[PDB]
RNA sequence: UUUUGGCAUAGUUGC
């Protein structure tokens, strides 16, 4: 009936207004890398040369993207359309037409996900902020999504088997608002009890526990190894 | 479903003593025994032949096509 | 004869740059000189350092009355 | 700022393995040629199978991967081989592979194992190493396997088919004078095989002044390479990297 | 005559084999049907 | 499906570089090396050749990721030697160990053969 | 003829009961299936069993939610005929009654 | 990154060593559970010969219940006590836990010490059957074993009845697990 | 038919009937490894009915000692009332009392 | 009593209950009543005397069964309302032996506690030594793993099925397993498992595997899938026949390549396929004449196996194709011990880069350590240290859950005889750098099971697919496809947030953008 | 085309218009014969 | 010369 239609979770107000399948958007498990900054996500290359960003055609990426057109959806990276100014749409996964590969300023390519890409990252259930953020594409070869280790406190999630989704924000708007609103780097302290979020968890605070110990002594070669780690150094080796 | 022919972990060939194994059960030994004789010193390697179930001859009952 | 704060919010950053992007993007003058940018938001974010950004921001108060700032008119927190 | 002086004392030496030491010599370069071993000397295994004709209760998968696992006899001929995709051959030649055809028709009333004696190699020095031999599979009456292959020249780093150790012990310190390792209980642990200590003693006092040396090396061969020919072809090919690299910078430099 | 108690591990896991190769392990259903 | 062919672990595809030296600029004389298509059996051992370099004043190396086939070594000499020239004296002086350490394990081989 | 039971597997009316593994195999049938469920369009399926209530059988309860001090019902139940089961309640009014 | 990478030189486990104790702490707390017991014995025996007074506030029957379990709490936290003195420096076990990153206190003294009282509804194992949690006991005992107090740690292994009545325990937390999650949001989605 | 279709659907009672015919009674045998099948084939189900609105079933209860396993239940939503047997359990087949 | 012991008139399975201080002797013989058999006691001694035990011992050309215990009146079958008046003793050699008398009034004693357990709580080694929620964890995860699930599986065309290669009996196993016929269909392998921490990538459950083992088959796998077609003539208005199609005589077809088919619209057995690929040419006649074709899943990809034929049973022509695609482990895919240490895999290491013993032995499997303490999964230690010992001494080591006979003391001192350390730990190096690690670690075998759940049937995406036809949103394809839904939770946490613009964007634009015309004056649409 | 009968192995051809049946065995299974195209496998 | 699709009941399973 009409009132069944509308009516519970699965009507069109509660299962069609106020959430609602989403195109741009992928799943897959979990897996832990601890190479990975806390704002990064490893995403398998399949997910990447199957979904697409459109940028719009400017002198200053124009010949970026004309190659990205000549590889064609067929190659990762790549492009799957040209949306030329008319609104009509080329395909290329079927038009080796030349003159259909021309790029004025003002088109759209829709290129494969490439690196640094914006992405909204989501565990479910989704219990607050820090359940939905911001990260940074990195293409990894294998078919998981990868996560720093200090983020999986709040999605709350363990890589036993958890799956995540990946939503990607399809305007310069939209990735600007979630590079700056959502972002994981943003999102450390929580409002809720003005506090952090993330923290240092497992392997690294044992390990952290054991280092700082009073009667930790390392060799020379040790700390220069470990002083390769470090992003933040200024290369100037301390005094023991 | 048929004895390896590496051990998992260091390689070792053992699909040449299934065979041997048996043969050396049906001649009185204890199992550790037949394993020393075949020359199996590392335990990843005993662990292959000690916990093999050779599936593949009860698979062999059934009529080929 | 304002009452809103002088500063920027984080709102008001975020639409602000996700806009001025997209213009920049759209083949829109660049106010602010610029070299090796490519990216539409690098150049945004140039341009809201330099406060050289042509956008007047319209906030409405909760009366039906509104106040318009000129970007850098408002503090970049 | 130059080499050490390592030198070589051979304890043992059979067909199955060889155990030795390395003194004078540092970690790191102990470390490398023991993962040279495993991951860097080339031998000769089956990497391309064509299989005309399977009835075997195992799939066609099956028999390929236990095929590719059976080590080959690579002793000289894996030296005067070529690597398939540097070769400039249509696909395949005497110069960079070795022809396998196996056909076995199992017309009888009992069980035909398909050994290792059945795969017949087009090269009399490249053949199974139990040619007791390798069991690729157990057919019932009726049951014809028919397939040819072709063994190419790898390492280990590829593919653990091309891995020519089975196993590759290593040790240094064995009373553990430099504590690398802290014992809570050092009573508890059994001495190595290599330990000086008598035993009232649990581990040899503490050396400020130690350094990592005289490290204990005993390389068993899984068949396909004499242990001597592992050691030495993985010396070779860790000289000829650092060489390429060599090579690299001075053209990166010039 | 009697069980002593070393050899009880053995007889116990002796009479629970027996049972196995009498009833099996799917009794319920096939009696049920068969009733 | 995403699985990597194996062999793009020590193969150099079209247009890559096997070595690559870069200039660091936050301390003088020190330059990182970025080696591709390599692993710790080449890191390990020229960063440990280098130490024993008293004119180097740091040396280390990383891999960035293990599933990227790159090693990056960090190399800082004294102002009157150019890491550039540590780095190939490290190579030759690894090169001449190792082959010593084949003279004598030829010869060690023989003594054992024979007896 | 009346219809068509279909049978499970390995029952004392199987075509497989009590045959020897040898014969299993000739019949390609695994020697080590249990059996115990029945084949329907080729689908196997199994009968969860079903837990209830014992039948015949007075139980004394004391319902929390309602005007009953205590309630004594029997399910009672025929000698493998009428599968209507007819449950009779013989309930203690609770005292704080109008 | 820095620390994971220091962590390949420094190493971090977990074995069957970080679960054994000292005989002597083993000796120790075997000696606190017969003390334990003993006592739940008096408390029994004096309530069975009237000689138990109820508390003010409470029924004979919660009296006894509030006694009993005071002294088997008190038994647990001083084998709980032991056992964590017993533990060295270099004990794993201890070494996570002392950081936070997993575990806790209650966590090594039931693996080493005593797993203790099982509670289902709050309360101890209850008269499934006919005066009896289980048909291995006599009708009305009330001893600690026969309620559901497992003397045992994990390494030793519990007995039968003991696995059984842990696993009662077990069960609870896993229906509140399953309400949670039926009650997941609910909450948060009314209140949004 | 009917037996057909009840078998094949899981529902219990008539066609025209499946409002109050009681479902899932009949499910496809599980087919991953002889252990699933195995306990596939010893599952006993608790429906939620009435009865289980007025005392809690999913809690293990001092009974099931011998007879149900007391460390395997499905977890989620139907943890405590979908159970298996345990190992010499058997259920009575039923004889006249004559 | 004495007439249902001795099989007369009362049957084995009747039930009487004598409630004495009701004064009610209750006999009950419907079906649906749950027993176990019980070992008689009388007057303090078992009625099971060592006679029985050998007639028992020669089952075999003696035909003495268990019936004929049950016959000789000393096991008998009890429900529980009945075993609401036992007393029962839990075992012979303890409960019913003098002492201070704690019960001189057994009746009945218990053949062996460990029959409590059920079929998948049964294969645990050492449950005993558990967290209760790990058994029941691990009685769910063992009906998931993968094995050899039947022995007739080549013949079978199962919808779907999952065959491992190298299945092992477990090294440490239980009595129970011997009639679950586990030893002859295991699932799983005994794995050289090390508890470490490494590099990083077993953390929060996680595991690193060796890659060399996986080159060696180690946990390798096949998963097979079936399709079955029927075609049917509904009188003579639509025929489906089987036929390869081609595009000047049907009206629509996909750009799937139909050269695979043979000359019948079937593909051969042995042909190399991928998830677009048409594996049943059918084709149903227009009222030319349109395909109804079937193609595989989209993610999917094999050789076919096998290609039956038959006649259903109405008399149509129907084929069910079975589907062979080999699962190596990669990163993602889903292993478990026997205790609920459920963990996905992290990354995959080469031999020369796994942590290695003074031997050469590295692990297959490297799992964090903090799995372990919060768990209190204690049966995982005693179980990898039981492997190691049955392993060096050529035997298979007994863990049933309750046997004083196995102690780890014993266990320890039986390992010390082997020349390693008591306790399972062992001194392993760094595989980079060849030092060795300053911790000792704990190692040694344990049966691991990989489960159904690979990452390959699992990881999907969508960008521009098929919407639905009524609702113009993403649908649920033949496949993963289709979009996840930015449900309620979503839109709440996006509200949260203050990204208004991405909350229209992922809830206007990215599922069903649309427009209409709507007059100025009435706003009803025009 | 040629098929396998289910029960006696006999290769039968059978067109795309008869019902099939084993010619010697009046079976009702029959399997198709392993293709002809060539298969080749990594042996990895 | 460039396609498209059942749905809405029940069950099972994953976090
Ligand atoms: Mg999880
Ligand atoms: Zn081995
Ligand atoms: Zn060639
Ligand atoms: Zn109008
Ligand atoms: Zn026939």
């Amino acid at each position: 009936s009409l009132k069944q239609r509308l009516k519970g979770k699965e009507g069109r107000v509660r299962g069609n207004l106020m959430g609602k399948r989403v195109d741009f958007s992928a799943r897959t498990v979990i897996t832990p890398d601890p190479n990975l900054s806390i704002d990064q996500v490893g995403v398998p290359r399949s997910i990447a040369a199957n979904m697409t960003f459109a940028e719009i055609v400017t002198p200053f990426n124009i010949d970026r993207l004309q190659e990205l057109v000549r590889r064609g959806n067929s190659q990762y990276p790549g492009a799957k359309y040209i949306i030329r100014d008319n609104g009509d749409r080329i395909d290329l996964r079927f038009h080796p037409k030349p003159s259909d590969l021309h790029l004025q300023t003002g088109y759209k390519v829709e290129r494969h996900m490439c690196d640094g890409d914006i992405v909204i990252f989501n565990r479910q259930p989704t219990l607050h902020k820090m359940s939905m953020m911001g990260h940074r594409v990195r293409i990894l070869p294998w078919s998981t999504f990868r996560l720093n280790l200090s983020v999986t406190t709040p999605y709350n999630a363990d890589f036993d088997g958890d799956e995540m989704n990946l939503h990607l924000p399809q305007s310069l708007e939209t990735r600007a608002e979630i590079q700056e609103l959502a972002m994981v780097p943003r999102m450390i302290v929580t409002p809720q009890s003005n506090r952090p979020v993330m923290g240092i968890v497992q392997d690294t605070l044992t390990a952290v526990r054991k280092f700082t110990k009073r009667d930790v002594f390392l060799e020379r070669g040790e700390v220069m190894n470990l002083l390769m780690f470090l992003s933040t150094w200024d290369g100037k080796v301390p005094q023991p | 479903m048929i004895i390896p022919v590496r051990c998992f972990t260091c390689g070792k060939i053992v699909g040449n003593k299934w065979e041997a194994y048996l043969g050396l059960l049906q001649a009185e030994y204890t199992e550790g025994d037949a394993l020393d004789a075949l020359g199996l010193k590392r335990y990843c390697c005993r662990r292959m032949l000690l916990a093999h179930v050779d599936l593949i001859e009860k698979l062999l009952n059934y009529a080929p096509l | 004869k304002r009452i809103t704060t002088p500063y920027m919010t984080k709102y008001e950053r975020a639409r602000v740059l996700g806009t001025r992007a997209l213009q920049i993007a759209m083949c829109a003058p660049v106010m602010v000189e610029l070299e090796g940018e490519t990216d539409p938001l690098l150049i945004a974010m140039k341009e809201l350092k330099a406060r050289k950004i042509p956008i007047i921001i319209r906030r409405y108060l909760p009366d039906g009355s509104y106040e318009d700032w000129g970007v850098d008119e408002l503090i970049i927190s | 700022p130059y080499a050490n002086q390592p030198t070589v004392r051979i304890t043992e030496l059979t067909d199955e393995n060889v155990k030795f030491i390395i003194e004078n010599t540092d970690l790191a370069v102990a470390n490398s040629i023991r993962r040279v071993f495993i991951a860097e000397v080339p031998i000769i295994a089956i990497d391309w199978v064509q299989i005309d004709a399977n009835s075997s209760v195992l799939h066609d998968e099956f028999i390929a991967h236990r095929l590719g696992l059976i080590p080959l006899t690579s002793d000289d001929i894996v030296d005067k081989l070529q690597y398939s995709r540097d070769c400039t051959c249509e696909e395949f030649c005497p110069e960079c592979s070795v022809e396998f055809t196996l056909d076995v028709r199992c017309n009888e009333d009992q069980t035909r194992h398909v050994t290792s004696r059945d795969l017949i190699s087009n090269s009399p020095r490249v053949i199974p190493v139990t040619s007791d031999d390798i069991l690729i599979v157990k057919l019932r009456k009726g049951q014809e396997l028919r397939l040819r292959a072709y063994a190419k020249k790898g390492f280990g780093k590829e593919h653990a088919k091309w891995n020519p150790t089975a196993g590759v012990a290593f040790e240094y310190d064995p009373d553990n004078a430099l504590r690398h390792t802290v014992y809570p209980k050092p009573e508890e642990w059994p001495k190595s095989e290599y330990s000086e200590l008598d035993e009232d003693e649990s581990q040899a006092p503490y050396d400020p002044n130690g350094k990592p040396e005289r490290f204990y090396y005993n390389v068993e061969s899984c068949g396909s390479l004499r242990p001597e020919t592992i050691v030495l072809s993985a010396l070779s090919g860790l000289k000829k990297k650092l060489s390429d690299l060599q090579t690299q910078l001075s053209h990166e430099i010039q | 005559d009697e069980i002593t108690p070393d050899l009880w591990q053995e007889a116990c896991w002796i009479v629970i084999s027996s049972y196995f190769d009498e009833k099996g392990l799917v009794r319920q259903q096939l009696d049920s049907f068969d009733e | 499906m995403n699985a990597p062919p194996a062999f793009e672990s020590f193969l150099l595809f079209e247009g890559e570089k096997k070595i690559t030296i870069n200039k660091d600029t936050k301390v003088p004389n020190a330059c990182l090396f970025t080696i591709n298509k390599e692993d710790h059996t080449l890191g390990n051992i020229i960063k440990s050749q280098l130490l024993k370099d008293p004119q180097v004043l740091f040396a280390g190396y990383k891999v960035p990721h293990p599933l990227e086939h790159k090693i990056i070594i960090r190399v800082q000499t004294t102002p009157d030697y150019s890491p550039q020239e540590a780095f190939t004296n490290a190579i030759t002086d690894l090169i001449s160990e190792l082959s010593l350490l084949e003279e004598r394990f030829r010869v060690a081989i023989k003594d054992k053969q024979e007896g | 003829f009346i219809g068509k039971i279909p049978i499970m597997l390995r029952s004392t009316y199987c075509l497989l009961n009590g045959l020897t593994d040898r014969d299993l195999c000739e019949l390609n049938e695994c020697p080590l299936d249990p059996g115990g469920y029945f084949i329907i369009n080729g689908s196997e399926k199994v009968l969860i069993a079903q837990e209830k209530m014992a039948t015949n059988t007075v139980y004394v309860f004391a319902k929390k939610d309602s005007k009953y001090a205590y309630t004594g019902e029997c399910r009672s139940c025929l000698e493998n005929s009428s599968r209507p089961t007819s449950t009779i309640w013989v309930s203690m009014l609770a005292r704080g009654g109008q | 990154t820095v620390i994971n990478n220091w962590l390949l030189i420094e190493g971090h486990t977990i074995g069957i060593g970080d679960s054994i104790a000292d005989s002597k702490t083993y000796q120790d707390i075997q000696n606190t559970i017969k003390k334990a017991k003993q006592d739940v014995i008096e408390v029994i025996e004096k309530a069975h010969n009237n000689e138990l007074e109820p508390t003010p506030g409470n029924t004979l029957r919660q009296t006894f219940e509030n006694q009993v379990n005071r002294i088997l709490n008190d038994a647990r936290d001083k084998t709980g006590s032991s056992a964590q003195k017993s533990l060295s420096e270099y004990n794993n076990f201890k070494s996570m836990v002392v950081s936070g990153a997993k575990g806790s206190k209650i966590n090594i003294s039931q693996v080493i010490a005593v797993v203790g009282q099982q509670n289902v509804e709050g309360k101890r194992i209850p008269f499934g059957f006919k005066h009896r949690t289980l048909p291995h006991f006599i009708k009305d005992d009330y001893g600690p074993e026969s309620r559901g107090f497992v003397e045992n740690s994990y390494l030793a292994g519990l007995t039968p009845t003991e696995f059984f009545f842990h696993a009662m325990g077990g069960r609870e937390g896993l229906i509140d697990t399953a309400v949670k999650t039926a009650e997941t949001g609910y909450i948060q989605r009314r209140l949004i | 038919d009917g037996l057909k279709y009840s078998l094949a659907t899981g529902n219990w009672g008539d066609q025209k009937k499946a409002h109050q015919a009681r479902a899932g009674v009949s499910q496809v045998l599980n087919r991953l490894t002889f252990a699933s099948t195995l306990s596939h084939l010893r599952r006993l189900n608790s429906p939620i009915g009435r009865d289980g609105k007025l005392a809690k079933p999913r809690q293990l209860h001092n009974t099931l000692w011998g007879m149900v396993c007391p460390a395997e239940t499905p977890e989620g939503h139907a943890v405590g009332l979908v159970k298996n047997l345990a190992l010499m359990a058997y259920i009575s087949v039923g004889s006249q009392p004559s | 009593r004495k007439l249902r012991r001795q099989m007369d008139i009362i049957v084995s399975e009747v039930s009487m209950i004598r409630d004495i201080r009701e004064r009610e002797i209750r006999i009950y013989t419907d079906a649906g009543r749950i027993c176990r058999p019980l070992l008689i006691v009388e007057k303090q001694k078992l009625l099971l005397k060592k006679r029985h035990i050998d007639q028992l011992k020669e089952r075999e050309y003696n035909n003495y069964s268990w019936q004929d215990l049950v016959a000789s009146g000393v096991v008998e079958y009890i429900d529980t309302l009945e075993e609401e008046t036992v007393m029962l003793a839990m075992t012979p050699d303890d409960l019913q032996e003098k002492e201070v008398a704690y019960c001189s009034t057994y009746t009945h004693c218990e053949i062996h506690p460990s029959m409590i357990l059920g079929v998948c709580a049964s294969i645990i080694p050492f449950p005993d030594h558990n967290q209760s929620p790990r058994n029941t964890y691990q009685s769910a995860m063992g009906k998931q793993a993968m094995g050899v699930y039947i022995t007739n599986f080549h013949v079978r065309m199962d919808t779907l099925a999952h065959v491992l290669y190298y299945p092992q009996k477990p090294l440490v196993t239980t009595r129970s397993m011997e009639y679950l016929r586990f030893r002859e269909l295991p699932a799983g392998i005994n794995s050289i498992v090390a508890i470490a921490s490494y590099t990083g990538y077993n953390q929060e459950d996680s595991v690193i595997m060796n890659r060399s083992a996986v080159d060696r088959g180690f946990f390798r796998s096949v998963f097979y899938r079936s399709y079955k077609e029927q075609e049917s003539k509904k009188g003579f208005d639509q025929e489906e026949v089987f036929e390869k199609p081609t595009r000047e005589t049907c009206q629509g077809m996909r750009h799937a390549i139909y050269d695979k088919l043979d000359d019948d619209g079937l593909i051969a057995p042995g042909v190399r396929v991928s998830g677009d690929d048409v594996i049943i040419g059918k084709t149903v006649t227009l009222p030319t004449k349109r395909d109804c074709s079937t193609f595989l899943r989209t993610s999917e990809t094999g050789i076919v196996d096998q290609v039956m034929v038959t006649l259903n049973q109405e008399g149509y022509k129907f084929c069910k194709i079975r589907v062979r695609s080999v699962r190596i482990p990669q990163i993602g895919d889903k292993f478990a011990s026997r205790h609920g240490q459920k963990g996905t895999c992290g990354i995959q290491y080469r031999q020369e880069d796994m942590p290695f013993t003074c031997e050469g032995i590295t692990p297959d499997i490297i799992i964090n350590p903090h799995a372990i303490p919060s768990r209190m999964t204690i049966g995982h230690l005693i179980e990898c240290l039981q492997g190691k010992v049955s392993a060096n001494k050529g035997e298979i080591g007994d863990a049933t859950p309750f046997n004083d006979a196995v102690n780890v003391q014993k266990i320890s001192n039986l390992l010390s005889d082997y020349g390693y350390h008591l306790r399972g730990n062992e001194v392993l190096y760094n595989g980079f750098t060849g030092r060795k690690i300053t911790s000792q670690i704990f190692i040694g075998p344990t049966y691991y099971q990989r489960l159904k759940h690979m990452v390959d049937d699992k990881i999907h995406s969508r960008a521009r697919g098929p919407i639905q036809i009524l609702n113009r949103q993403p649908m649920e394809g033949r496949s993963r496809d289709g979009g996840l839904r930015f449900g309620e939770m979503e839109r709440d946490c996006q509200i949260a947030h203050g990204a208004a613009q991405f909350l229209r964007e992922r809830l206007f634009e990215a599922s069903d953008p649309y427009q209409v015309h709507v007059c100025n004056l009435c706003g009803i649409m025009a | 085309m040629i098929y396998i009968c289910g029960e006696c192995h006999t290769e039968n051809e059978i067109k795309s218009r008869d019902p099939i049946r084993c010619r010697e065995c009046g079976y009702r299974i029959m399997y198709k014969k392993r293709t002809k195209r060539l298969v080749v496998f990594d042996a990895r």
